């Protein structure tokens, strides 16, 4: 009944110093009924990565599109897509659909390759930016996330601790939720080099 | 080379619109009309060259009528004044449809003015083979026009176009020197016919029968009417006794 | 001259001329004649049938467009299955939304609006047949012309077709004659077999060749060929 | 709302409260519900104002096309605007006008388009919640080719009465004047108003 | 009408040719030359911009040599305004595929849309033809590397080596003379560069004319790379041949 | 080596021979006219020919009222300047709709300069026969004329002059400007200004006007109005009083 | 939203908070409700988030390429014009409600749109759901001929009337200024009365705390 | 009704395609417009051909803003032009700032107007633009840029050229002055010395237009708050800044 509760899934994005980290749960179900301990929900064009939670057939098609978007704009411009520029595109997008929305909560994560300041950025099913220094917060267990976020988090991480400390919202996050979890997957970036690490995790 | 003349909306380099031109020369070969402006109202006239005996009487109607109030008469080639009045009706009809009130005649003369004009502009259409003199009865006083196929419109004392253009303008060029207070409805009815009978000299080889109308605040209470029977012999039995 | 300005009906010759048009009248003349007439009760039209063989049918020349309304043709066959057509609509218009018999003076309105229409617009060539329409609505018997100039005449009586100007001179020699035909259809038929012969030349009509109708007041609109128009022989 | 108009010996006159409301909050305690079309034809606008606003643009800019073209427009005219795009609309409008104008040949006249899109020619009319508490008084009251002074009182007593009963009337009550010698803007306060 | 002015762009002579698609041909004949060869190892593009001066710029420019894709190139020969516009339908089309089946275009899908718009232009509408010719250098899956040709007339075949703009008859002899299938391509590179030298219409062959790129799946990294060679490389590497 | 001069497309020098026939055809009329600046007003002062007797005087004119604060004079045919007139008033009445303020002088020019130039690159509209002059005290530039041709070309004036005879009145005016070294005519009443221009039109063409030869449109603030045959009469007696 | 316009002797100053919610959840905590239409008229929205901000720069694209087309300062009555009729074409179903001022050759100005598409006028004027808890103020403390500090007070005040009042706004006041001879001044975080106290605790992870299944690198050269 | 469905630029037995060819010609005949580009800078200039004494060169403006940091300049046909502008502006929105929230690079919204004179080569029923375009501009991430336009269509990157009638001898004297060590006052000096060979009549900053794309100018963005914007690169120069370099020259 309500597209943004039928498939589930988590995402979830935070900043530190000269990194920010962005990480969602595996799960894909049909109501009750677990289906898919895989389905991934962070995808990259260039250095700019996108996670994206609701129904998963528009997680699929944003995906698909974005990727056109930034394959056409990298060939007439000649360079990557930037975190600012791409969150804008992400925005103009879902607004088209104003009237017909996808069912999505997109995040964008990511760091400017030219002045190497760390982004990250929310959106609402019809294109509205929300702009963060510190974490943004996405799907059905947006709310167990908010309150682990607000509590754990402190300004100026670095990279090894960063981890632990979007993980533990995350895993916290989804063990209070009936449709996130069944797995879990946490990228780390820097300004050079990006590292992707799956968590263990309760399969209930 | 030149060709100028063979596509509508082209200028020749003389910054000429030829196949207007040559649009003209048919209005020229039409048959003659008039049209007198009077103190109060209008009255149109117009002839109707009798080809043969089979040709019924009063029944090959030439002058038309917009709305209830304005009135129409062509020279040239009849089909296009036509379709020119079913554009004239629909105008009116239209502008009644919005503002209640019955178009005004200036505001109707514009209406086919900007209609002919958009014949001039493309070469996908044909020129208008017609002069047409118009007018009537509004809010403030009677009005007279004629309208060109270029498109060019002006108000008018006295009007005339077709075959007998040359010997009506002369007649009504006395007409507004020795009446200058205006000319009374009645007078400018039996005047008519007086006109159409002298600009008959012009194709004086065929009989013809005689067509006219008249719009006038206190003869016809502002509503275009044609003269029938009493009035139209008396009209003709004039023409007659100033022929001779 | 004509070469320049022959090529389409949207092109004035320097006289004022359309010859598009022209040449559309051009094929009525090449036509079968055929004839109307009328009095104050009955109008009456009159046909010769062309073949093209002794081996192929006489093709006919006349069309009912409603219980008071019909025409004959000539020229083009096509055009006139168009044209008459319209009119049949037209016809049936003013039936369904008015209860009204569309009266024949607007019958010829419609026709020369129809007809003027491609006579000013690029691509659209003038129609190239002629009618002679004959009615009886609220106002008694009537007899239209009709060229595809758009130029409709109501007349007493007239022909168009070959050699129509042997009809057209009898007509007009006989008027106090015909007119006065009222209350009796066959010396009104008979009127108008002694029209159509003044335009033969070469064949003596005959059965299968001549094609009759009448409209009027106790009568309606009918068509007449084979042996039932044996007696107008 | 509550709105009148009103015809007199020399012109006629337009009354409106100033009252626009979101239920039982008050949006805005000032509203000009008169507005001007033409020079000397203006209107009293009750209803949605976002209904009223769009209507009485367009006809402004129909008038102001006819006036290039044609001069100056009757009363009449003006209403027939209205008129069909109210009535051609019905389904998508909940708007009730007033249109009032004065002609120097016309003298004063006014137009009532209620909800239907139906016109009807008065010499005074009155529109607007709170209008149905003043049927009585203004029946009982309204004269003909009264003065501007005698107009203006009768106005401003009966939209006292309007404002006094209608919780969906208030503020100021907003006048203008549309007679040969110009437009005139007139304002009465609560103080005064209430006291009447 | 307009039949007048119409020059009926789509038909055939007499002798069964398309004219506009001739003379648009007869058009890309005087367009700068451009020259892709085939190697077993890789691909290479080459073109010579038409004469230009000093002051033109060579770091933004890339007129002649475009990317269409991850794995797919051009050189083109004629207007490029005209090109422009089909390289952005080319971009597009690859990218639609991507979207639909989750595989970057085999390059022979890519060429045959083009070369069926372009035959488009020669069957219906009216319209010029693109006054365009295309080299194609690309790689997939199925058939590896890749080197296509399609001129106006919506006609495209394969080659191993290959020559559009001027002097086309020249260099098509001068590259069946040296090349062979073995080849490596680093001598394919070597082979494109003298044949431009031998039919170039100006007195030297300089960088600043120039335009080079490789469609080279890396030796190590084992995947294939794209590279538009720079003004400082193509500096480089004419030094070397023996051009300086 | 015929068609490129019966459509709107270049010749081989490059050159729209169909634009070109256009300016010839605005000069059809015989009519001149010109336009001056004063202190807070804009005069236009064209000439009134009515060559027949049986015309209505007071319908022959080439001077509109375009909107209540935009006066336009046509030098062309009459049906092409009607065309034209249409036109500018719908625009006219369109912009004030849609952005809330009165449509400007310039931006209105600028407007029917950019259409026309439309008919200069499509081939199936031919372009107009008409110079368009334009005037108005804009509210933010103060007295304004602007003037546009078939060739889509505008371009806005100190004071300007069209038709026949145009080079004789724009000399004159030259000669005045390089004189008063200002760039208007300083006077505080638009009935001065009136003057000046019939004074400049007379002593430019050579020739007397009587009520009936002249046609004038005065632009003030807010208001754009054409005067009757009698005030223009009022506007003569004071001209031969100070001769 | 608590959103606020005041007029003054010079000019005309619009606030706002900076709350942005989602249900009963706070969404941004930090959001700017002030809105650039051209250098000269600015705009506060209040309604559907994402609505406000594209009616916003729908306009203030259109308005950039008539000042361009026209060589003119863009008004605040033409914004308007625009932004009610499209507003009204949708028959609401674009919420944004938005107070407009700004200053131009022809004055200072300040109007109100809702989102059905009517326009009020005023000296003083509010929206959102804190629209109430400001009008309070306003209509308490406003009186005519303010000065430029008065009439910021003044607002300055009524947005904090609903930042403690009412539960739909809070946070921040971001602030601007738009007088008549200068360059209008945007005051971001104008202040900033609501800054969250330092932690108790510190929830710093001994590294090691989270289970590691599986460990590789992404690549994004070419 | 249009009846032009049909191309009016065909390709003649010879291959040239005979209207472009035209337009070309048209631009040759037009006023000289140039464009040089300093290492810190663009500057485009044109003279003001003024129609009649008693026209008022301010109502024209040859040299026009695109977007805040792009400018345009023209030989050709005046008319073509200004649509061209106008239509230049709006694409820069449509197709680049309502979707990306910032202004296209010089060498895309080149590539725009490119596309739209390129259609006006092969569409149904049009001539070409009779214009000749020179586009300065900046972006982040390419610099300083100077492109022309050709009524074909084409477009070609420029150090520093000329176009219209002066432009064979303009192209020799800029050749002589130009280097890759330029700052834009130098430029600038050029770009005058250049103008004076083309124009007979007076020289000052009355008759002759000039543009640059340097710095952002911060007063002249017209609002203080947003740290980000920092104001136009584009800046016209007026009567009196043209002057004052011309003192000494
Ligand atoms: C009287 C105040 C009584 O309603 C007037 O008629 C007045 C008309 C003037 C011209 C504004 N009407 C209003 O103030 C209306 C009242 C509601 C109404 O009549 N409608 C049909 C909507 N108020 C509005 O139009 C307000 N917009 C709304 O959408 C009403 C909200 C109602 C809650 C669902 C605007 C003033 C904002
Ligand atoms: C006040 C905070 C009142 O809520 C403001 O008006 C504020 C406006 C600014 C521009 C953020 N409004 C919101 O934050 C709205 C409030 C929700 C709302 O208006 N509804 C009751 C629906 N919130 C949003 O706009 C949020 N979007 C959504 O909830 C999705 C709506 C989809 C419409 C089909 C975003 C802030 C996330």
């Amino acid at each position: 009944s309500d597209p943004s509760s039928i498939n589930g899934g988590i995402v979830v994005a935070m900043t530190g110093k000269d990194c920010v980290a962005i990480a969602c749960d595996l799960r894909l179900g049909s109501q009750s009924l677990g289906v898919s301990n895989k389905f991934e929900k962070i995808f990259h064009y260039g250095h700019v990565f996108l996670g994206i939670t609701g129904l998963a057939t528009d997680v699929t098609t944003l995906n698909e599109m974005f990727r056109y978007k930034t394959n056409l704009y990298k060939l007439k411009e000649e360079r990557a897509i930037e975190p600012e520029t791409f969150t804008q595109l992400v925005s103009s997008s879902l607004y088209e659909r104003r009237f017909g929305p996808y069912f999505v909560g997109p995040v964008v994560a990511g760091i400017n390759s030219k002045s190497g300041k760390p982004f990250i950025a929310g959106f609402d099913l019809i294109g509205c930016i929300d702009e963060a220094k510190d974490f943004i917060v996405s799907g059905t267990a947006s709310d167990q996330l908010f309150g682990m976020c607000e509590s754990l988090y402190e300004p100026n991480l670095e990279p090894e601790d960063l981890f632990e400390t979007i993980s533990q919202a995350l895993l916290n996050a989804a063990d209070r939720d009936a449709l996130s979890g069944w797995g879990a997957v946490v990228y780390i970036i820097k300004k050079d080099e990006v590292v992707k690490r799956y968590l263990k995790m309760r399969q209930d | 080379g030149t060709g100028y003349d063979l596509s509508n909306s082209v200028f020749s380099p003389d910054g000429r619109n030829f196949q207007v031109e040559y649009a003209v020369k048919a209005v020229e070969n039409g048959t003659t009309s008039i049209g007198i402006k009077c103190n109060d109202g209008v009255v149109f006239a117009v002839e109707k060259l009798i080809t043969s005996k089979l040709l019924v009487p009063q029944k090959n109607v030439k002058i038309q009528v917009v709305d209830r109030h304005i009135g129409c008469v062509y020279s040239g080639l009849i089909p296009d004044g036509r379709h020119l009045v079913n554009r004239g009706r629909e105008e009116a009809a239209s502008f009644k449809k919005l503002y209640k009130t019955p178009i005004p005649i200036p505001a109707f003369a514009d209406r086919l003015g900007q209609y002919v004009q958009a014949h001039t502009l493309y070469n996908s259409v044909r020129p208008f083979g017609v002069s047409t003199i118009f007018g009537g009865v509004d809010k403030n006083g009677a009005h007279l026009y004629m309208l060109e196929p270029s498109g060019s419109y002006w108000g008018y004392k006295g009007a005339a176009t077709g075959k007998g253009r040359q010997s009506a303008k002369a007649e009504l060029e006395k007409l507004v020197d020795h009446h200058p207070e205006g000319l009374s409805a009645r007078e400018a009815v039996k005047q008519a016919a007086k006109i159409i009978y002298l600009a008959h000299e012009d194709n004086k080889e065929k009989d013809f029968e005689l067509e006219i109308s008249w719009c006038s605040l206190s003869e016809t209470n502002g509503l275009h009417k044609f003269v029938k029977g009493d009035l139209l012999q008396e009209a003709i039995d004039f023409a007659q006794k100033e022929i001779n | 001259f004509r070469n320049n300005y022959d090529g389409d009906t949207v092109t004035f010759s320097p006289t004022g001329r359309l010859f598009q048009v022209e040449y559309a009248l051009e094929a009525i003349k090449q036509g079968s004649v055929t004839v109307g007439l009328r009095s104050n009760t009955h109008a009456v039209l009159v046909a010769l049938k062309r073949n093209a063989d002794e081996l192929s049918s006489y093709q006919k020349k006349i069309i009912k467009c409603d219980e008071h309304m019909g025409l004959s043709l000539a020229g083009l066959a096509p055009d006139a299955r168009v044209l008459s057509n319209y009119l049949r609509q037209q016809c049936n218009y003013s039936s369904l939304v008015f209860n009204r018999k569309l009266a024949v003076e607007r019958a010829g309105h419609l026709l020369c609006d129809k007809a003027q229409k491609n006579t000013q617009s690029y691509g659209g060539r003038p129609y190239g047949v002629g009618l002679l329409i004959i009615g009886y609505d609220k106002s008694g018997a009537h007899l239209l012309e009709f060229q595809p100039s758009g130029n409709v005449t109501e007349l007493y009586g007239t022909a168009i077709g070959a050699r129509s100007q042997g009809a057209k001179t009898y007509l007009e020699r006989t008027l106090d004659t015909f007119i006065k035909i009222d209350g009796n259809p066959d010396e009104l038929i008979k009127a108008g077999v002694e029209a159509i012969s003044q335009s033969l030349r070469d064949e003596s009509l005959t059965v299968d060749n001549l094609s009759i109708a009448i409209v009027g007041k106790d009568t309606p609109f009918t068509i007449y060929d084979g042996e039932a128009v044996a007696k107008y022989i | 709302t509550s709105i009148m108009a009103v015809t007199f010996k020399d012109g006629v006159i337009l009354g409106a409260d100033s009252r626009t409301t979101t239920g039982a909050y008050i949006a805005n305690r000032v509203t000009d519900k008169l507005t001007r079309v033409h020079d000397k034809i203006w209107c009293c606008r009750s209803g949605s104002a976002a209904d009223t606003q769009a209507i009485a643009d367009i006809v402004q800019y129909h008038l102001e096309l006819y006036t290039s073209q044609y001069g100056t427009p009757s009363t009449e005219t003006a209403a027939s605007v209205f008129k069909e795009l109210c009535y051609e609309n019905k389904d998508n409008l909940t708007a009730g006008i007033i249109v009032a104008g004065y002609d120097d040949k016309n003298k004063g006249e006014v137009y009532t388009i209620p909800l239907g899109g139906s016109v009807h020619k008065l010499p005074y009319a009155i529109a607007g919640s709170g209008s149905t508490f003043i049927y009585g008084y203004c029946d009982k009251n309204f004269r003909e080719n009264m003065s501007k002074e005698e107009t203006v009182d009768f106005i401003k007593h009966s939209l006292s009465q309007a404002i006094k009963w209608d919780g969906s009337s208030g503020g100021v009550i907003r006048m203008v004047v549309l007679t040969a010698a110009g437009v005139e803007r007139l304002i009465f306060y609560p103080d005064e108003y209430e006291q009447l | 009408g307009s039949r007048r002015y119409d020059s009926r762009t789509t038909i055939f002579s007499p002798e069964g040719r398309l004219y506009q698609v001739e003379y648009a041909l007869e058009s890309i004949s005087h367009a700068g030359t451009a020259i892709g060869i085939m190697a077993s190892d890789g691909i290479v593009l080459a073109a010579e911009r038409k004469v230009t001066s000093t002051l033109l710029e060579q770091d933004t420019s890339t007129e002649k040599l475009y990317k269409l894709n991850d794995k797919i190139a051009v050189a083109v020969a004629g207007l490029t305004a005209d090109a422009e516009i089909l390289i952005n339908t080319a971009r597009i089309h690859a990218q639609n595929y991507l979207k639909t089946y989750n595989e970057d275009i085999p390059v022979e899908i890519l060429v045959r849309r083009l070369s069926d718009i372009k035959q488009g232009y020669t069957q219906h509408g009216g319209l010029r033809p693109f006054g365009v010719s295309f080299i194609y250098a690309g790689y997939d899956d199925r058939y590896g590397y890749q080197l296509y040709t399609s001129n106006p007339s919506g006609n495209y075949t394969g080659w191993k080596a290959i020559s559009v703009g001027a002097n086309t008859s020249a260099a098509q002899t001068l590259l069946q003379m040296d090349y062979k299938d073995d080849m490596k391509v680093d001598d394919a590179i070597e082979l494109a560069l003298k044949t431009l030298s031998k039919t170039t219409d100006s007195s030297a062959l300089t960088y600043d004319r120039l335009e080079f790129a490789t469609i080279r799946k890396g030796a190590n990294d084992g995947e294939v790379y794209q590279k538009i060679f720079k003004p400082q490389e193509i500096k480089d590497i004419l030094v070397k041949t023996g051009i300086t | 080596a015929g068609y490129d001069r019966h459509i709107t497309i270049f010749s081989p020098e490059g050159r729209l021979y169909q634009v070109e026939y256009a300016f010839k055809a605005t000069n059809q009329t015989n009519i001149n006219s010109l336009a001056v600046r004063g202190k807070d007003c804009t005069v236009v002062i064209s000439q009134k020919k009515v060559p027949d007797k049986l015309l209505d005087p007071t319908t022959v004119s080439y001077i509109f009222c375009i909107s209540r604060t935009i006066g336009m004079v046509v030098n062309g045919p009459i049906p092409d300047a009607r065309n034209a007139a249409l036109r500018a008033k719908a625009e006219a009445a369109e912009f004030r709709y849609k952005y809330g303020y009165d449509m400007p002088c310039d931006v209105l020019a600028k407007r029917m300069a950019n259409l026309s130039q439309i008919y200069t690159q499509r081939a199936y509209m031919r372009p107009l026969g008409v110079i368009l002059t334009f005037v108005s005290v804009d509210e933010e530039l103060g007295p304004s004329i602007y003037k546009t041709d078939p060739a889509g070309y505008y371009v806005g004036y100190k004071a300007t002059a069209t038709g026949p005879k145009q080079q004789e009145i724009t000399t004159n005016l030259e000669n005045h400007f390089k004189k008063s070294k200002i760039d208007h005519i300083n006077e505080e009443s638009w009935e001065k200004v009136v003057e000046f221009a019939i004074t400049h039109m007379i002593d430019a063409l050579g020739t007397e006007f009587s009520k009936n030869d002249l046609e004038v449109g005065v632009a003030t603030k807010d208001k754009f109005f054409t005067l009757s045959a009698e005030n223009i009469e009022e506007r003569l007696v004071a001209i031969a009083e100070q001769d | 939203t608590t959103i606020v316009g005041v007029k003054f002797n010079n000019g005309v100053v619009i606030a706002a908070d900076t709350r942005s919610t989602q249900g009963p959840i706070v969404a941004d905590k930090n959001c700017a409700k002030l809105h650039r239409i051209s250098p000269k008229i600015w705009c506060a929205g209040a309604g559907t988030a994402a609505d406000t901000e594209a009616v916003t720069q729908l306009i203030g694209s259109n308005i950039e390429l008539h000042s361009l087309y026209t060589s003119r300062e863009p008004r605040v009555v033409s914004a308007l014009q625009m932004l009610k009729q499209h507003l009204f074409k949708y028959q609401g179903h674009i919420g944004a409600y938005l107070i407009v001022a700004g200053v131009d050759p022809t004055g200072s100005h300040l109007f109100s749109i809702h989102a059905h598409g009517s326009t009020d006028v005023g000296y003083y004027l509010s929206l959102g759901s804190g629209s109430l808890a400001a009008m309070a103020v306003l209509e308490s403390h406003w009186k005519q001929d303010l000065t430029k500090e008065e009439a910021i007070k003044l607002a300055s005040d009524a947005i904090q009337a609903g930042i403690w009042n009412d539960l739909g706004s809070g946070s921040n006041v971001d602030v601007c200024v738009m007088e008549i001879g200068k360059d209008a001044e945007y005051l971001r975080n104008y202040l900033t009365p609501n800054v969250r106290e330092e932690k108790q605790k510190s929830y710093k992870f001994p590294r090691g705390t989270t289970a590691v299944l599986k460990e590789s690198i992404v690549n994004i050269c070419d | 009704t249009d009846r032009y469905s049909f191309s009016l630029t065909t390709f003649s037995p010879s291959g040239k395609l005979g209207q472009i060819d035209y337009a070309l010609t048209a631009v040759k005949q037009g006023v000289t417009s140039l464009g040089i580009k300093a290492t810190n800078g663009v500057v485009i200039a044109t003279e003001k051909k003024s129609s009649s004494p008693l026209a008022m060169s301010e109502t024209l403006s040859k040299v026009s803003l695109l977007t805040p940091d792009i400018g345009a300049v023209y030989s050709g046909m005046g008319p073509d032009y200004r649509v061209l502008v106008d239509k230049s502006r709006k694409v820069a929105h449509t197709s680049y700032k309502r979707i990306y929230g910032e202004y296209p690079p010089t060498k895309l919204l080149v590539s725009e107007v490119a596309k739209i004179m390129q259609e006006a080569t092969q569409s149904g029923g049009v001539r070409p633009f009779g214009v000749s375009l020179l586009i300065a501009g900046h972006d982040e991430f390419n610099g300083f840029s100077l492109y022309q336009v050709d009524p074909s269509g084409s477009y070609f990157p420029w150090k520093a050229t000329a176009i219209g009638k002066g432009s064979v001898a303009a192209k020799t004297f800029l050749e002589k002055r130009w280097n890759d060590e330029l700052e834009l006052e130098d430029a600038i000096h050029i770009a005058l010395l250049t103008l004076k060979e083309s124009v007979e009549g007076e020289f000052n900053g009355d008759t002759i237009e000039l543009a640059i794309i340097g710095d952002e100018n911060p007063d002249l963005l017209g609002y203080t708050g947003i740290p980000t914007d920092k104001g136009p690169r584009f800046r016209k120069l007026t009567s009196q800044e043209i002057n004052d370099r011309l003192e000494a020259l």
